[PDB]
RNA sequence: UUUACUUAUUCAAUGAAGCGGAGCUGGAAUUCAUUUUCCACGUUCUAGCAUUCAAGGUCCCAUUCGGGGCUGAUCCGGGUU
RNA sequence: GCUUGUGACGGCCCGUGAAAAUCCACAGGAAGGAAUAGUUUUCAUGCCAGGUCGUACUGAUAACCGCAGCAGGUCUCCAAG
RNA sequence: GAUGGGGAAGCUCCGUUUCAAAGGCCUGAUUUUAUGCAGGCCACCAUCGAAAGGGAAUCCGGUUAAGAUUCCGGAACCUGG
């Protein structure tokens, strides 16, 4: 009989049915626990003389954070651990291969009464 | 009625960007399409040997069904029925104590190129069905040759997929009967006679006839112009 | 600057006339003139050539 | 010894062509279907200079015969072609300069440039400034055309080969002495690095066949055979005669 | 020595688009009954425009809001040239 | 006046002096729409977020390269009377 | 500089659109609903390659022992939603 009309001078690969995967078994049989926890993003504070001057003056918290963290994790982690709101986060990798974070709280919170709550002052 | 006007456009060389047409002639097919298309092109521009061109001549449409009504009655037993007989045959052994002779003779279409060649050599064949579509042709080029020298009538019939379902397989490339029920010799005898006049009786002519050699439309038309132009006198 | 044409309103980037923000006032006039004269010349050639063939 | 300068050119490392500012591949239009039976009209948008050659190029614009598209062509401008002209490309196109016509469909004695020598090459011989082709005689049956090349050669090519009627713009570009080393510096800053040329006789024997010796001289014949190999072919290749050109071409 | 074919092999082009044969309408031919052709069979004063399965004609549907078939745009051969 | 930016011109070339991402405009008319009610987010105002790595210092008759805290070498910006 | 391929005994060489079935965006249809299914459009074509090329948008004042067009105060603009 008559063939199908093909207006083009080309012939391309037809679209086939592409199934998904759910083969028989899990890749590792145990999904990994959270690698970068809220307790691993933030290790410890910086209580240096320069850092402490910042605390009472600029409503800033100076923290030593994980090298693998970013500013979203730092903002969320400070909220979880300390029940305080972060206004901004500044990061710098220190010349000893570690990350320092300048965590500024909103005017609702004062870092003076929070720094000694942690136990360093 | 009056708001609709008549545009009709002019699709010639210079105006009216062309309409969509069927360019099926002008499709560059994948390489696998071209190679199989040029597979049969090259096979008919060449002088195919005389021991071939026994093929490309096949049992006609009229006698295809009549040949295939007879073979289809004696279909080889399927797996489902074979499960039924053995549990019945084993049961007949238990109390009937028959020496594996509970069921009667099986009547089925024979096949298999190693099987059929032995049947032809032992004169145990009376009609052979052969497929023309063997991709390696050497498997069958001798089959019309065995059948004549022994004296067996054969029918080169179209289709492995149709000789396949007769065997409940995909391809068989061969099919035959060697012993038939008493009520089908009347049908078999005249069926054998028909294929004789096509394949058996005409074999000693096709032993000297070549095939292919046909040219393309653009090249067959060329000789037509050349001959008739020179035909003027 | 080319990126700054995205934050600017439409009235700063085109003029009212046809082919407004793209073509000149006189160039738009030129193709206005040219289009009319030879869409009227074509229907003059169309009737002229049909007269010549009809005579024969 | 050492491989010589004409041997080092085939590595194509620093002896390539300079092609940053070259406009494009200045070819003819394609022979799809609308020229073999009719014509198609085109417009010249701009005629521009080409870095590397001394002949201007034209931007000829055509309408796509199969899509709502405005496919544009890069031709070598004929002297006389002007911006805003109309260009006709087909078999029945008139005999006017700027039109693209086949050799078998133009009268004997026609001036044609940008001429394919196999139908469909989109461009071939008579490309350089002030160069053209002339038809000598057609052979209608077993269709062929006899033409003369800018070198003065007679070449027979397929009757359906194409070519723009007229002569390439920019004729006489070489009648002006450069007068200066640095003028040749800019001529070849954009062509290729085949300038300047240390003489081979002003060399050392390791660096050239002609180098060495207490005086600057060739030593042996500078006329070199065809069968000579890479390294031996420096001088006057395959020369039939030499000296000063006394007499006519005698072709 | 000359010469002939295309499918092998070799060369070049395009997103493999108009190839081959024949057919509907004819400027110029002698038909010596009945037609044989070169081929004719949409574009050239002009730097505009040409895209929406093409508008029109026609046959259906289940009305609609519209949808489909043919034609407009000759047929055949799948050999991209 | 000095330095620097910019404009309109002129001279010069067998030299005529990059590419893309991106951004806008135009032609075109698919579709969507109005009355007791619709539409525009190329108008204005109002809301949220903007990750990663770098950032100190010298840049040279002492932080660079010359066996060194070496009369050598090492690209560039600003330039008072 | 992968790929499709072609060489090379071979480590590897050619070659970047090449004799590839080479790819993905808008809108629908159902709101058992995932996107199967209505459709049309698209033919370019891996990627790497410039802290002096191209390029969205931040300024002033103050502040340290040592940092700021990055902190602080004020006042802005851009992109995305």
């Amino acid at each position: 009989k008559a063939l199908k009309v093909r207006t083009s001078a080309t012939f391309r690969l037809p679209k086939t049915l592409k199934l998904a995967r759910a083969p028989k078994y899990a890749s590792k049989a145990v999904p990994h626990y959270n690698r970068l926890d809220s307790y691993k993003v933030i290790e410890q504070p910086i209580t240096s003389e320069t850092a402490m001057k910042k605390v009472e003056d600029g409503n800033i918290l100076v923290f030593q954070v994980s090298m693998k963290a970013n500013k979203y994790q730092i903002k969320k982690a400070v909220k979880e651990l300390y029940e305080v709101d972060v206004l901004k986060v500044n990061t710098l990798v220190r010349p000893n291969g570690t990350k320092k974070a300048y965590v500024r709280l909103t005017a609702d919170y004062d870092a003076l009464d929070i720094a000694n709550r942690i136990g360093y002052i | 009625n009056p708001l609709t006007h008549s545009t009709p456009k002019n699709f010639g060389i210079g105006q009216a960007v062309q309409p969509k047409r069927n360019l099926s002639r002008y499709v560059k097919w994948p390489e696998y399409v071209r190679v199989q298309r040029q597979k049969k092109i090259l096979s008919i521009r060449l002088k195919v040997p005389p021991t071939i061109a026994q093929f490309q001549y096949t049992l006609d449409r009229n006698t295809a069904a009549e040949t295939f009504k007879l073979f289809n009655k004696y279909r080889p037993e399927t797996a489902a029925e074979k499960k039924e007989r053995l549990t019945k045959e084993a049961a007949a052994v238990a109390e009937g104590k028959s020496k594996q002779d509970a069921s009667p003779k099986p009547y089925a279409v024979k096949y298999g190129l190693n099987h059929v060649v032995a049947l032809i050599e032992n004169k145990k064949a009376k009609l052979v069905l052969i497929a023309n579509d063997v991709d390696p042709i050497e498997l069958v080029v001798f089959l019309p040759a065995l059948c004549k020298k022994m004296g067996v009538p054969y029918a080169i019939v179209k289709g492995k997929a149709r000789l396949g379902t007769l065997v409940n397989q995909k391809t068989s490339a061969v099919a035959a009967l060697t012993e038939v029920r008493a009520e089908d010799e009347a049908a078999l005898a005249k069926l054998v006679s028909t294929i004789d006049a096509n394949f058996a009786d005409k074999y000693d002519e096709v032993k000297k006839h070549w095939g292919g050699g046909i040219l393309g439309n653009k090249a067959q038309a060329k000789m037509d112009k050349r001959a008739k132009n020179s035909d003027s006198a | 600057r080319p990126r700054q044409y995205a934050t600017v309103s439409k009235t700063h980037k085109t003029v009212s006339r046809a082919y407004g923000g793209s073509r000149c006032a006189n160039c738009v006039k030129e193709r206005i003139i040219r289009a009319f004269l030879i869409e009227e010349q074509k229907i003059v050639k169309k009737v002229v050539k049909e007269q010549t063939e009809a005579a024969k | 010894g050492r491989v010589i300068r004409n041997q080092r050119k085939g590595a194509g490392s620093i002896f390539t062509s300079h092609t940053r500012l070259r406009q494009g591949a200045a070819k003819l239009r394609t022979l799809d279907y609308a020229e073999r039976h009719g014509y198609i009209r085109g417009i010249v948008k701009q005629i521009v200079h080409d870095s590397g050659r001394g002949a201007p190029l034209a931007k000829v614009v055509f309408r796509d015969p199969y899509k709502y598209r405005l496919r544009e062509e890069i031709f070598i401008a004929n002297e006389g072609v002007h911006t805003g002209q109309f260009i006709y490309a087909g078999k029945k196109a008139s005999l006017n300069v700027g039109n693209v016509l086949p050799l078998g469909s133009v009268p004997e004695g026609t001036i044609v440039s940008n001429v394919e020598e196999k139908p469909g090459d989109r461009g071939a011989l008579a490309r350089a400034s002030g160069n053209y082709v002339i038809i000598i005689g057609h052979n209608p049956d077993e269709n062929k055309t006899r033409v003369r090349l800018p070198s003065g050669a007679k070449k027979v090519i397929s009757s359906d080969a194409r070519g723009v009627i007229g002569v390439i713009a920019g004729g006489g570009r070489v009648d002006k002495p450069l007068l200066k080393a640095g003028r040749a510096f800019h001529k070849y800053r954009l062509k290729r690095n085949s300038w300047p040329k240390t003489r081979g006789v002003a060399m050392n024997p390791v660096d050239h066949p002609h180098g060495g010796g207490n005086h600057q001289h060739i030593g042996k014949a500078s006329t070199i055979s065809r069968g000579a190999v890479s390294g031996q072919k420096a001088g006057l290749i395959a020369a039939r005669r030499t000296g000063l050109l006394r007499g006519s071409q005698k072709t």
